């Protein structure tokens, strides 16, 4: 299938973007947890105590039964809402990095499909050279069993026919590699893919890197990550002391208790204090807290985190000048790929035109054999060059787009709105 | 609180009929439907099987090139069919941005186990079983996991 | 020494793999810990408190010294067993990723001995086309004192030496480099290794694609260790709530205390409530516990292991499709290489056949100096590129193995058995 | 501007370094947090309780409002010294490797700014073979229309010329990209840089092998730092104990209770036990703890410190290795570099006899015009790869001073003495 | 105890006199300045930039090619003066080895926000504004920051 | 319980005598011989080396090139014997997984000190010392430590 239903395909079926996505919607679940201290703390808890009674206490057992439930509530902590819009900064940074995965799972696509393509040009070529020197091999020993030159041309021709095979071989190993590599990347086998026309491939020019850069700062993935990083390190420096700010906690709590009371020392004339206690009892109240001198613990953890402030600010900023770099070199690697486009064609017609006056010129006889082997070989260079210019100018055209920050489905329709004919990938089809 | 909203508008386009859903859940009966009964034929476990493995059975089916290993069984790692099986748990699925999750169900006969391995997909509000990876020891024929067994 | 010898001088003093099993071993004895928590705590503690009085507590002051002996267990507490669980996965994971650090030292080994080879190879035969063109050059400069041709064979000839002495440099630095890497791989430095001869040389084709498919995914170890993640995680989604599961727990304390009371006011006629006591208590208790409503943090942890265990799943089925394309890609390799063999014998063959008739065209004067010294250069190019698909296959055969997943000392042992001369890698031996 | 000034620029503004050098400073200011719990831990804390009775304790309501101002110190807790000197070994680490980043940052910086002159180097070269061949064109194209030769001459002239038109777009393109990454690693946009004379460019030999490996191992940033990560993993398992080792504390307290008593059976005629209590009691007490049996749990943490212990070793035993191994490669590279200097400097010279030579034979009409474009075309490449040969053995000797460990500003001091001319790095000025 | 003793004995190298310190103070008080009149002009504004945006600044002005973007706003991203700012808080900064921080300064009108980014600059003692990331909708003119809109 | 259990049946080997174990015990005692007695010779000193630094110091000596660093002193990194040494201590080693430990031993004269390192090798059940890494100020001769400084 064409570029679209490949992609279509690769997305609805790729384990890392899963992945990705599973641990987004996890970093997003976290926000529960974080908020789970400030609602109401409750609680049951009974047990059994038997005591034996030693040294004076000789002659006095117990045995207590008690049963209690609480209710705890923070009524003013500022370090649990901070740790809340923490966990929040980590789902926001989350998200972001889910979206740059989804960018990177479009371009690996994109650059693996049009791999696969480009290799299977090399190897149409390199088998179009072997049949070309094949052709060469066979008049020349014809010429030779009829009698007019002598045998160095066939032993020259044959080592670039052998030399040529060698070439094919390695070609035909590398267009196997790439169409696996396709299908562990999609997760299917594909037979045939779309091709690219020549006759409705048209360039166009790129737009000025300026607004480029502004499209690239206002709404770039990595700087947008970088940004939200800064801004959870101050939040984490704002959350760092916690330790200058009161608490102020409200406890409930209903208790029953059953003591009873037994012993040879129990059975003594006072019958007050020694007998069975039921007391129940519930009870409401407020405790607050204040730390005053930590020993230092929490200047230091306030200078900490300003560090590590600064530190993300730093890393901001290197983001920022990576994403500046990025745009150059994409701008600049796209306008190298449509110059070397024109170029490499006008070097083909020209390579085509002397290998055509270098056999009129052998048929005349000024030339050898040699020199055109060696035009047919620069021809074919020629073209390999030739096409792997386009493919790197439309992976490019793609990375230039995802660098902007605005890639999308779009963009690969527009991609594949070029493509038409389509093509098997079977290396023995192709080659039989 | 707090939703998750998952920001998956797709993983769709289901064609045939399937089972309510829990890939434990439709693991454990497929394989209660195959012991239960004997045909095991893949007209009858056409809901089972999603859209694509159907498909490529009933072409391999068709192709009499791997008769025998379509018929002695083709979803099982042995050439008999079991006597028992146990589907590893899994706590339901959150949501639905899950997909292709395998699970090893433990293929208990007589004094014997080889617990294979088998594929999930999801593909709708639903859940079906995949490839199947013949992770015991005998494998019955061909090699690999069923898929790219029959696969031409 | 041959391959044997330098596998296992290098399995006997690599740090790497030292480092690797001291890790499992450390991962393995972390069982211990995880198993502590459950066995009985036992504990002693003693004290002693000095207590002054005021407000409507003036004049009383009392010192009170205390011991007492602990011992606590936990009679049901499903949370440590499942640690106890976590601990022995973690245990086991770890054990193959020490089998996988294994392998990668094998392979390792075998890489950079036949580097070592090879470069030893290229170097040899460049040093064989310098010595052609060299004699070339001599006879070429004697016909032209006697005096027979131009001086422009002399020039050229003279620039095909310089090119190919820049190449030795080169290449002598290179192998230098390669023997170097050797010994620090190793931890001995070998004056000479067991070479490759080419009587004995014999390739075999590979089993069939699908039964080596078959037993990858059988016994691979990366896919081994995803299994066993994908459990990992799973265990960890049953240990996640541990929260609607109450506890139990045993106590016993055997304590002492002595209390006496001093003051002003403690020396009035009461005399009851303010003597000296010698209090002594073993108690034995149970305690039960149980969470209701936690504010929905067991919920939340409850939900982030699931999306934890759907990612753990996810990985794995990235890991199987990893290992089909490296299944994939090393059987197609392989073919490659055993086809690239008899392509560069086939093509070394022709050359020199092609080099003996531009001799002797040259001798009649059909050709020219350029022509046979690009005639020596192409045919040394394919001696060179021989040599390093041969290596390249053995390598490949070795990698086909490794991704199976059933490598060890047999393969080394297969792969020995093909070296039989011993060559000295002293680079001034080699070049005198 | 030269090295100096460009080095400097970029040593005041890099983002890397900054960021480095502040988790520098956060892990040295971490010895105050480590501190904190040996000084005296101060608090407050005021509560109010109010309890209602039940079942037998029918008709008893009762409220107590209590504050209390406590402290707290470890009188003897060697835990507390051990991690101390943890963090204290961990500043030491990081200092180390905020060298080893300032190293890496003075490489980097060197190796950018000389990569731009490479490029331009190579533009250079590539446009003058372009005018050359342009020339070369015009006159064969000039004979033909006067009419001396077939068309065959034109067409291969032509062909040569379009093939080097397409190289130069590549090389303008690279320079681009070069220059780019020099403004990205420095932070300013640099219009023209320092280029190298080559009337006082003169080698010099290195030190032998000898003293260089043993200021390596004496100096080595990178086995300084594995030494200080064996020593702070001997530190660990001194530490991994503290379970032995008993615990003593010193607790004071100021406290004041004010309690109430309610209800309808507290107005009976006792009079004593239900009446409103003032207390005021301030506590100074000895707290002594020792465990006795953990369950196991700190033999197996003595164990698990032990095997951390011998996996350092054997880390460090790795750096050691590898640092041998990085001496020796970048002498031998050293040793590459000078010989290949002079041996492209006589490669050159010849290929320009050459060139002379051929041109010669097709003005008497031995050659053909291929063979003189073969003849430019090797002699432009030799004077490109020994460019490429220089830039490589100026960064070669870089790289060997900072695997010496001790580079710093003096080096690159050495590197700028041997630059005296400025050249503009504009793609459009260099190639109007 | 244990002071940080930062291994940073360089960053220096003013010329022109600038406000005491603190980033914070330091980009709040050039903004107040320049709400609170009307000139806006370099002239008056060098304090505030160091040594190489005032240079920049200045031939720009002399170049007569962006006269439109150097004389509608250069600092902000609209084209007209701004009628409130708030600058990202930042508690202090420790010792010196800082530099290179970005703040992004919320730039409110009526009903409506920019929240441009400015990044700053320690040299020796003090702090200068520097860049302008020109963050928001609707960039005022050319395009990127204004370093690289100024740029040759 | 839960005993390791190591897979390293192997690093075995053996030819000469031993002292019976621990490396920071065999470093001391090593140390403590040569500082006790005048000689330092090879053939007393046998059994504390392992199999390859007795070798290779045996074929130096009778090489007659090193002359002059295998007179005065080959195991420390000046000219003259100690007084006195210190070796690293290590809470003993647990199984037998575990080669190549390298120990420092602070090596300690009148008001000096110079902290060399040397190697630790198992080889079977016992502990023996390697390369003696020449840790120090004002080396002896040669350079490095000594396997590089005796290897040809």
């Amino acid at each position: 299938e064409n570029l679209m239903q490949v992609y279509q395909q690769a997305r609805l079926s790729n384990p890392e973007l899963r992945k990705s996505a599973a641990d987004r919607d996890a970093a997003f679940e976290k926000i529960n947890e974080a908020r789970s201290p400030l609602l109401p703390q409750l609680g049951l808890g009974a047990d059994y105590t038997y005591s034996n009674g030693y040294r004076d206490a000789n002659g006095i057992n117990s045995n207590a039964t008690s049963a209690s439930l609480q209710l705890t509530q923070s009524i003013f902590d500022m370090s649990k809402w901070r740790a809340l819009t923490l966990q929040e900064k980590a789902a926001g940074i989350q998200d972001v990095t889910y979206q740059t995965d989804q960018q990177t799972l479009i371009l690996n696509t994109a650059t693996a499909y049009f791999n696969v393509l480009n290799a299977i040009d090399v190897l149409s070529y390199t088998q179009a050279q072997k049949e070309a020197i094949y052709r060469q091999l066979d008049q020349t020993t014809q010429r030779f069993n009829v009698g007019l030159v002598a045998i160095t041309d066939v032993q020259n021709a044959r080592a670039q026919y052998d030399t040529v095979l060698a070439n094919e071989v390695t070609a035909r190993n590398n267009l196997d590699n790439a169409v696996e590599q396709l299908r562990q990347i999609t997760g299917n086998y594909y037979p045939e893919l779309a091709a690219l026309n020549v006759e409705n491939f048209k360039t166009d020019k790129p737009q000025p890197v300026n607004a480029l850069l502004k499209e690239a700062e206002k709404r770039n993935l990595s700087l947008l990550q970088a940004r939200l990083s800064q801004d959870l390190a101050r939040e984490q420096i704002r959350q760092a002391q916690d330790g200058h700010l009161p608490t102020l906690d409200l406890t409930a709590s209903t208790g029953i208790s059953d003591t009873s009371y037994s012993g040879s020392k129990t059975r003594g004339a006072a019958g007050t204090q020694y007998d069975d206690s039921n007391m129940g009892q519930n009870k409401v109240g407020l405790s607050f807290s204040l730390p005053i001198y930590q020993g230092g613990m929490v200047n230091s953890q306030v200078k900490q985190a300003q560090y590590n402030f600064v530190g993300a600010s730093e890393q901001l900023e290197s983001a920022h000048r990576s994403v500046v770099q990025t745009v150059r070199s994409s701008f600049n690697n796209i306008n190298a790929s449509i110059s070397s486009i024109n170029a490499y064609k006008q070097a083909v017609v020209s390579a085509q035109s002397s290998l055509d006056a270098m056999e009129a010129g052998y048929s005349v006889g000024t030339r050898t054999i040699v020199d055109v082997l060696d035009a047919t070989t620069t021809l074919y260079n020629a073209k390999q060059e030739l096409a792997n210019a386009r493919y790197n100018y439309l992976i490019n055209q793609l990375n230039i787009k995802s660098a902007l920050g605005t890639l999308n489905e779009q963009d690969l329709l527009a991609l594949n709105n070029a493509l038409s004919k389509p093509v098997s990938t079977n290396p023995e089809n192709v080659a039989p | 609180c707090t939703t998750v909203t998952p920001a998956y508008k797709d993983n769709g386009t289901r064609s045939g009929p399937c089972v309510e859903g829990g890939p434990d859940n439709v693991a454990q009966q497929f394989y209660d439907y195959r012991i239960l009964h004997r045909s095991n034929d893949i007209t009858a476990l056409r809901p089972y099987l999603s859209d694509k493995l159907a498909t490529l059975l009933s072409d391999a089916s068709r192709d009499n090139n791997h008769r025998e290993l379509l018929t002695n069984d083709p979803f099982s790692s042995r050439t008999t069919l079991p006597d028992s099986a146990h589907v590893a748990s899994a706590s339901t699925i959150p949501n639905r941005d899950a997909r292709n999750i395998p699970l090893r169900v433990d293929l208990k006969q007589g004094d014997q186990g080889w617990q294979d391995e088998v594929l999930m997909i999801q593909e709708g509000q639903c859940w079906v079983i995949d490839d199947v990876r013949y992770l015991g020891g005998s494998v019955h024929a061909t090699a690999g996991t069923l898929r790219q067994s029959i696969e031409n």
